[PDB]
RNA sequence: CAGCUAGUUGGUGGGGUAAUGGCCCACCAAGGCGACGACGGGUAGCCGGUCUGAGAGGAUGGCCGGCCACAGGGGCACUGAGACACGGGCCCCACUCCUACGGGAGGCAGCAGUUAGGAAUCUUCCGCAAUGGGCGCAAGCCUGACGGAGCGACGCCGCUUGGAGGAAGAAGCCCUUCGGGGUGUAAACUCCUGAACCCGGGACGAAACCCCCGAGGAGGGGACUGACGGUACCGGGGUAAUAGCGCCGGCCAACUCCGUGCCAGCAGCCGCGGUAAUACGGAGGGCGCGAGCGUUACCCGGAUUCACUGGGCGUAAAGGGCGUGUAGGCGGCCUGGGGCGUCCCAUGUGAAAGACCACGGCUCAACCGUGGGGGAGCGUGGGAUACGCUCAGGCUAGACGGUGGGAGAGGGUGGUGGAAUUCCCGGAGUAGCGGUGAAAUGCGCAGAUACCGGGAGGAACGCCGAUGGCGAAGGCAGCCACCUGGUCCACCCGUGACGCUGAGGCGCGAAAGCGUGGGGAGCAAACCGGAUUAGAUACCCGGGUAGUCCACGCCCUAAACGAUGCGCGCUAGGUCUCUGGGUCUCCUGGGGGCCGAAGCUAACGCGUUAAGCGCGCCGCCUGGGGAGUACGGCCGCAAGGC
RNA sequence: CCCGGGCCUUGUACACACCGCCCGUCACGCCAUGGGAGCGGGCUCUACCCGAAGUCGCCGGGAGCCUACGGGCAGGCGCCGAGGGUAGGGCCCGUGACUGGGGCGAAGUCGUAACAAGGUAGCUGUACCGGAAGGUGCGGCUGGA
RNA sequence: AAAAAUGUAAAA
RNA sequence: AGGAACUCUGCAAGUUGGCCCCGUAACUUCGGGAGAAGGGGUGCUCCCUGGGGUGAUGAGCUCCGGGGAGCCGCAGUGAACAGGCUCUGGCGACUGUUUACCAAAAACACAGCUCUCUGCGAACUCGUAAGAGGAGGUAUAGGGAGCGACGCUUGCCCGG
C-alpha cells in the first residue's frame, strides 16, 4: 500500500485460535468416562482404534484416545485429558492419559514408560 | 506537475547510467545543484553547468563510468552503482545525529539536507549535526 | 455499535468542600460530542519491569517497587489533621450461629489453617535478638510488618553416587560370512582419596537507648541483649557410598536381531503396518541429557506468512465496472521575513529494584553490596535555516483560456431510403413442396412450392468496412436536418501553480428481468409434435409464447477483460496504419497494431500504448473448501443486489 | 474407414498415464451449522408505585428534657435515597418437533456435464425449465479454431 | 463437418 | 373466602371508562399498528405570573395557560354522561349490502384482472309495431361472463 494507508487503515493483527477447546488450557482436564468404544481408522489405515467419550467436569463432553496395549475403562471411569488430535480419527482431538485415575498403564512396556504411564520395574 | 523533483532526478542519472549516456538534462533547481555539488565533491559525476532548452534553465549532468571489461558482454563498469531516495515526500524522513547511517560501511554516502547547509554522510557527522536524509549513493 | 446528549452545553445568582468545578440547586440561553471513530458492546486494574527477537516489533504485568481500586453484595454519614475507614459505626439483602421466641452475635481478598471448586499451589512453626512502626520523659509494652526456621526438584546455582591401574580382552547377554564381532577398562581384583557418619570446640549479625565528666549538648570513656544455634564455619576420627529419562525413517545425533502381518499399534510434519519394518512391541547396541528427562498447555521466534525496517496485485489470493467530486493526502522555478516540523548546545527530568560494564562480599556460583555510563520522551533557555511548513513578491516549463482549422459508428430529437422476410388481394400454372446424415412430424388437388403485379406491417441496415475510427466504461454503423459532449494540430496571444489523486456521496452502467401503456415481421427459452438414443425433459427437424422494438419508470449484475486504477517524469530503434502541421525521395504533434535495445519476470511474456526505472493518491490481497453462503444492516414490486 | 505401428505438429484439469480423470441428485453412517411453533437463562434501558439508614432543609406547636433565657437536645414532616415491586422495550446465551444446506467416507444407485471439436467448444451475467449433472434462450469473453 | 455410455477399492 | 371451578361459550353481569401529561412492541402496503400496552395528575384555599379577543395601548368583561405555599375527606371527571386488555389461527382485503317478521355471515357488492361481442340505423334490452333505451355515447366507448385491493403466480391435455 502507501504511507497514508498504514496511516489510516493498518497491518491487520495475525491472531490464531487454539487447536483444543480444553478451557484454561488447562495442562489436563478431568472427566467421567462414557462411552467406551473402538472406531475405524480414515483413509490410509485400519486398525480399530480404542476410544472414549468423556463428559468433562467441565461441563463439556469429548472423544480421546487410548494409546497402549489394551486398557480398562468402562462406563463410568474418570480420567485426564492429555490434549492431542489424531490425525487418523476425524473429531479426536485430545489424548487421553495414561496410569491416572481410574485409568490404568500399560503391562509388560519397558520403553518410553513415560508416555504410557508405568512405573519402572525390577529386572535384579 | 510531479512532486519531487530529486526523485525523477536521482532517476535521471540511474536510468542514463544503465544504457551508458554522456550525460542528461534536468529542470534547473537550487537543492539540484546541492545534490550535484556533493555529487561530484565525493566524485560521482564528472560535474554540471546550467544550459538551456528552448528558454528552459536545465542542468547538464555529465555522467562518470568505469573502464571497459574484458569477457562475456564489454559491461564497462558503473560509477554510480546504486542511488535511491530515502526521505520521500510521502515520508519526511528526519535523523539525528548520532542517527546518521552509514552507506555500505563507508564505501557509500548519504547525501542529506542538513539545518545549516547540505553535508555528507561523513561531513554531517563531523560538524555535528542532522538533517533530512535526501539519499544514499554507493 | 453510527449517530449520541436534560444536568445535557454554557451563563447569572446561590448551596457545599480544604479548594476549582452541573459537584449540587433555582432561573435563563440552546447548545455540547462524533468517521481524527462519538454512542453501544466486549475484554481488562496501569506503569517501573518481565519474556522473546539481529533490531524494529510482538507478548506480557506473577514476585519486589510506585500509583489505583476493593475488604461478603449494596447505600450512608458520624469521629478526626486525614476515613466513607479490612480487624469502626448505621441500615437493607444473602448466609452462619445463639435464643427462655421477646431478642442477640458474626465477616481470613491479615499470618496459619478448613472446606468447596480445580490439572494444581506449603506449618494451625520460632522470636521481638536484628530492621521498621505505634504509644511513652524513660523504663518498657504490643507488633503473624518483619528477622528466621519448616513442607514442595517449582525455578536458578554449587556438589555427591569416586579416583589411578587392570586382559589382544572373564562370565552372561546380543550379533555372526561361524573364522569372529560387540558390551569393554566396563567389571572382577590392587591401591589411594573420603561425601554420609562420629568427637571436641563454636561466631558475625549488637550497637544504641542506659551510666559518668562537660552544660542533661559536642566530644570522650564504662555497661545489657541473639529467634536462627550448639546452625554455619574451624580441628580431629571416618565407610566407595543413589542414577534416571528421552530418542535411534527422513527433518534430527543414534543400526541390527526376533516377534507380529492394514492385526497389534505409532504419528509433530510427510507417513509406517496388508510375511522378511532400522518407523508397531521386545532385545542387543548406540545417540543426547543428567537429579533430572519427557508430555500437555500458553507467549515470542522461525513467519520478509499484516512486509516502518521488510511483501504483493496480467494468468498463483488480489485493480473498484466507468465517470464526477467532498474530506483528506501530496506540491513547479526564483527572492524576502517568521522559525511551527526538524537539527545542535545547555539545563530540569527520567527515583530505588532491574539490564549492562567495573571492583568487591558469602570457600565458587546463584544470590548480593559498591561505583560508573549514556538513555527515549517531556519541561525551560539559547542557536541554526538546508528541505517540509507559513505569510509575502515575481516568472512561465504544469493546468487552464483566446484566435483559427480538422477528424470521427460520441450522444439526443424529428424525419426518411432501398433491399429482403411474412402476411393478404389479384394474375398464371400443377404435383408436389419443405426438411435431415438419413427420415418423419408438418405444408398442398379446398390448388401449396416456383414465378408475375398491387398492398400492409415490423425489425435490422449489404457493398463502402479495415491489421479502421469514436467515447470514461457500458457502448456506438443506411440516409438528411436540428441540438450537443469529448478530442487533435498550428499561431505562442491572455491567466499566472489555478495542479494530481479521491474514503463516503452524486451520476452513467451490455444482456437478461420487473411495472403501466404501445407494437409485433422475423427470430425465439418455455411449451406441443417428429426423429436419434437404453433413456433424450438435449444436440437436428416441424409449430410456437414471453421477450427482442417504442415510451416512461426500476433493477445495477458480467470472463464489465488489456483478467494490467489514475496522473506527471526519465529510458535504442526498425516497421504500417488512422488523423493533424510544413517548400515535402523527408521532418513534426496525437491515436491504433506487430517485432524488438537496455531493463523486469516463477516462467510465459511485457518492453515509450511497460509487466522498465522513480514520486504522489485511492482501490485491494494474506492457504483450499466452507461461501459470495448464514446472521445483522441497507436498497428493491420481485427476481436479487451491496 | 476398421485394427496395429512410426516421425513432425496441436491440445490436456491425464502421470503403473483414456480401463486416465471427473460432476450432481439419490441412498446409509458421522460431524458441525442456519432457520424454527416456542421454551428457558444472564446483562441492560425507560416509565411508575413502595421505600430502611443517613446528611441536609423546615417545625419543635395543645407534649419530653436541657438553658448562662438569646439557644440546644429529643421528637415530627419533607427532599434525595439502597433495594423491593408493576408494566414495557434492546442485546447476548442455552434449548426445540421439524427443516435448509455444508463437510466427511477404500464400498452403493442413476446417469456423463467438465479436461482431447470430450464427441453439441468452453466459460459466464441473467432467464426459463428438467430425476440429476444440465439443456435452451438474450448478450458477452477467449481461458476456442 | 464426424450417431456409440462405463472401469470402485493396496506401496516408487 | 375463593376468582371461570360455571357452561357448548366468561351468555350475562362485573372490570376499564371524561380531559391533561409520561410513555408505547411485533409487523407494515410507511399511511398505520395506537386510546396499542403500562402509568402519573384531576377538588378546594392563598399568592406570584405569561399570552389572545373587545376596548383607547387600560378599566371592567372574556378564552386558554404557567409556577410556588397550604387545607379536608375512605374517596377530588367525589353524583349522571362515560373502551376492559393482550397473544395466536380461519375466512373475507377494506366503508358498504341482504333473508320487513327465527340466518348480517365466510354470503352479495365492490375497486382492479381476464375473456368475449359491438364500426353505429352498433351489439344487447322492452315492444306485435311505431318507437324507446343504449346514447344526443362511438372501441380509452357500450353489452355479456367470470374473478374479486395488493404481492408472487396461474402449469399439461381439443379426443368429446
Ligand atoms: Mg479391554
Ligand atoms: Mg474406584
Ligand atoms: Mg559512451
Ligand atoms: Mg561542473
Ligand atoms: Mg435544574
Ligand atoms: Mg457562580
Ligand atoms: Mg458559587
Ligand atoms: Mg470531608
Ligand atoms: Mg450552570
Ligand atoms: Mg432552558
Ligand atoms: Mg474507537
Ligand atoms: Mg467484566
Ligand atoms: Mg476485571
Ligand atoms: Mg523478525
Ligand atoms: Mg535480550
Ligand atoms: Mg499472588
Ligand atoms: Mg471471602
Ligand atoms: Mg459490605
Ligand atoms: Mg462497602
Ligand atoms: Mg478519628
Ligand atoms: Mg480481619
Ligand atoms: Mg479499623
Ligand atoms: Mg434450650
Ligand atoms: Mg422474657
Ligand atoms: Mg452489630
Ligand atoms: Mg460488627
Ligand atoms: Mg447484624
Ligand atoms: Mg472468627
Ligand atoms: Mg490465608
Ligand atoms: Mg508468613
Ligand atoms: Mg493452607
Ligand atoms: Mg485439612
Ligand atoms: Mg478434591
Ligand atoms: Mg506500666
Ligand atoms: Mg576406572
Ligand atoms: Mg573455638
Ligand atoms: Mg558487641
Ligand atoms: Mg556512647
Ligand atoms: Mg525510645
Ligand atoms: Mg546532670
Ligand atoms: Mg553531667
Ligand atoms: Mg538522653
Ligand atoms: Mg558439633
Ligand atoms: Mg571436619
Ligand atoms: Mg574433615
Ligand atoms: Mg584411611
Ligand atoms: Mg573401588
Ligand atoms: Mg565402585
Ligand atoms: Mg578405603
Ligand atoms: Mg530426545
Ligand atoms: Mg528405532
Ligand atoms: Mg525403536
Ligand atoms: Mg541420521
Ligand atoms: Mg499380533
Ligand atoms: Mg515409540
Ligand atoms: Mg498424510
Ligand atoms: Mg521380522
Ligand atoms: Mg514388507
Ligand atoms: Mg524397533
Ligand atoms: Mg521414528
Ligand atoms: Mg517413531
Ligand atoms: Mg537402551
Ligand atoms: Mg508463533
Ligand atoms: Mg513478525
Ligand atoms: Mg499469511
Ligand atoms: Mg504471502
Ligand atoms: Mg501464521
Ligand atoms: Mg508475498
Ligand atoms: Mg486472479
Ligand atoms: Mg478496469
Ligand atoms: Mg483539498
Ligand atoms: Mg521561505
Ligand atoms: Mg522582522
Ligand atoms: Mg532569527
Ligand atoms: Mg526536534
Ligand atoms: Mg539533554
Ligand atoms: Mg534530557
Ligand atoms: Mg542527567
Ligand atoms: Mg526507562
Ligand atoms: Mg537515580
Ligand atoms: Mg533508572
Ligand atoms: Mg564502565
Ligand atoms: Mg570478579
Ligand atoms: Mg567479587
Ligand atoms: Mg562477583
Ligand atoms: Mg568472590
Ligand atoms: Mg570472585
Ligand atoms: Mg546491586
Ligand atoms: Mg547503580
Ligand atoms: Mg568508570
Ligand atoms: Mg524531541
Ligand atoms: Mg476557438
Ligand atoms: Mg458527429
Ligand atoms: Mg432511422
Ligand atoms: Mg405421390
Ligand atoms: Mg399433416
Ligand atoms: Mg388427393
Ligand atoms: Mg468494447
Ligand atoms: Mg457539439
Ligand atoms: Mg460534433
Ligand atoms: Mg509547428
Ligand atoms: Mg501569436
Ligand atoms: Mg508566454
Ligand atoms: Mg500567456
Ligand atoms: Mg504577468
Ligand atoms: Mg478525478
Ligand atoms: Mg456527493
Ligand atoms: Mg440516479
Ligand atoms: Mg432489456
Ligand atoms: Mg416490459
Ligand atoms: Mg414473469
Ligand atoms: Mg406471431
Ligand atoms: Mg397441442
Ligand atoms: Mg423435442
Ligand atoms: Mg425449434
Ligand atoms: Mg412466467
Ligand atoms: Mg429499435
Ligand atoms: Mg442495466
Ligand atoms: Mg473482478
Ligand atoms: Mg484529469
Ligand atoms: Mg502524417
Ligand atoms: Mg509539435
Ligand atoms: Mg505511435
Ligand atoms: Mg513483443
Ligand atoms: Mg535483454
Ligand atoms: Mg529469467
Ligand atoms: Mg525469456
Ligand atoms: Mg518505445
Ligand atoms: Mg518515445
Ligand atoms: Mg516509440
Ligand atoms: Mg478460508
Ligand atoms: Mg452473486
Ligand atoms: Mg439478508
Ligand atoms: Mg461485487
Ligand atoms: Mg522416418
Ligand atoms: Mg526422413
Ligand atoms: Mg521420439
Ligand atoms: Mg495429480
Ligand atoms: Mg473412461
Ligand atoms: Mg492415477
Ligand atoms: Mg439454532
Ligand atoms: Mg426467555
Ligand atoms: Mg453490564
Ligand atoms: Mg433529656
Ligand atoms: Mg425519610
Ligand atoms: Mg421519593
Ligand atoms: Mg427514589
Ligand atoms: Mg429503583
Ligand atoms: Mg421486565
Ligand atoms: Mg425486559
Ligand atoms: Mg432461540
Ligand atoms: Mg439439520
Ligand atoms: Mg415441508
Ligand atoms: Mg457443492
Ligand atoms: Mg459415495
Ligand atoms: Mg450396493
Ligand atoms: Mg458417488
Ligand atoms: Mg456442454
Ligand atoms: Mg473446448
Ligand atoms: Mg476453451
Ligand atoms: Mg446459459
Ligand atoms: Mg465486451
Ligand atoms: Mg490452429
Ligand atoms: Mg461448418
Ligand atoms: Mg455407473
Ligand atoms: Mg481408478
Ligand atoms: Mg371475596
Ligand atoms: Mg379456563
Ligand atoms: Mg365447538
Ligand atoms: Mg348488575
Ligand atoms: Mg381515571
Ligand atoms: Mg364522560
Ligand atoms: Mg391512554
Ligand atoms: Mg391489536
Ligand atoms: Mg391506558
Ligand atoms: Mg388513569
Ligand atoms: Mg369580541
Ligand atoms: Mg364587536
Ligand atoms: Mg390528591
Ligand atoms: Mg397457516
Ligand atoms: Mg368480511
Ligand atoms: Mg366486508
Ligand atoms: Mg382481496
Ligand atoms: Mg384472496
Ligand atoms: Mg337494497
Ligand atoms: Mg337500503
Ligand atoms: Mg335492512
Ligand atoms: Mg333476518
Ligand atoms: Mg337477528
Ligand atoms: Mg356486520
Ligand atoms: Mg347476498
Ligand atoms: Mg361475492
Ligand atoms: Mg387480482
Ligand atoms: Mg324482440
Ligand atoms: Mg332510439
Ligand atoms: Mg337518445
Ligand atoms: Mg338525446
Ligand atoms: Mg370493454
Ligand atoms: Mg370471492
Ligand atoms: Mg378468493
Ligand atoms: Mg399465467
Ligand atoms: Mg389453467
Ligand atoms: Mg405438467
Ligand atoms: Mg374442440
Ligand atoms: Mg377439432
Amino acid at each position: 500500500p502507501t504511507i497514508n494507508q498504514l496511516v489510516r487503515k493498518g497491518r491487520e493483527k495475525v491472531r490464531k485460535k487454539s487447536k483444543v477447546p480444553a478451557l484454561k488450557g488447562a495442562p489436563f482436564r478431568r472427566g467421567v468416562c462414557t462411552v467406551v468404544r473402538t472406531v475405524t481408522p480414515k483413509k490410509p489405515n485400519s486398525a480399530l482404534r480404542k476410544v472414549a467419550k468423556v463428559r468433562l467436569t467441565s461441563g463439556y463432553e469429548v472423544t480421546a484416545y487410548i494409546p497402549g496395549e489394551g486398557h480398562n475403562l468402562q462406563e463410568h471411569s474418570v480420567v485426564l485429558i492429555r490434549g492431542g488430535r489424531v490425525k487418523d480419527l476425524p473429531g479426536v482431538r485430545y489424548h487421553i492419559v495414561r496410569g491416572v485415575y481410574d485409568a490404568a498403564g500399560v503391562k509388560d512396556r519397558k520403553k518410553s514408560r513415560s508416555k504410557y504411564g508405568t512405573k519402572k520395574p525390577k529386572e535384579a | 506537475m510531479l512532486t519531487d523533483p530529486i526523485a525523477d532526478m536521482l532517476t535521471r542519472i540511474r536510468n542514463a547510467t544503465r544504457v551508458y549516456k554522456e550525460s542528461t538534462d534536468v529542470p534547473a533547481s537550487r537543492f539540484k545543484e546541492e545534490i550535484l555539488r556533493i555529487l561530484a565533491r565525493e566524485g560521482f559525476i564528472k560535474g554540471y553547468e546550467r544550459v538551456d532548452v528552448d528558454g528552459k534553465p536545465y542542468l547538464r549532468v555529465y555522467l562518470k563510468y568505469g573502464p571497459r571489461r574484458q569477457g562475456p558482454d564489454p559491461r564497462p563498469e558503473q560509477v554510480i552503482h546504486h542511488i535511491r531516495r530515502i526521505s520521500k515526500p510521502g515520508r519526511r524522513v528526519y535523523v539525528g545525529v548520532k542517527e546518521i547511517p552509514r552507506v555500505r560501511r563507508g564505501l557509500g554516502i548519504a547525501i542529506l539536507s542538513t539545518s545549516k547547509g547540505v553535508l555528507t554522510d561523513r561531513e554531517a557527522r563531523k560538524l555535528g549535526v542532522g538533517g533530512e536524509l535526501i539519499c544514499e549513493v554507493w
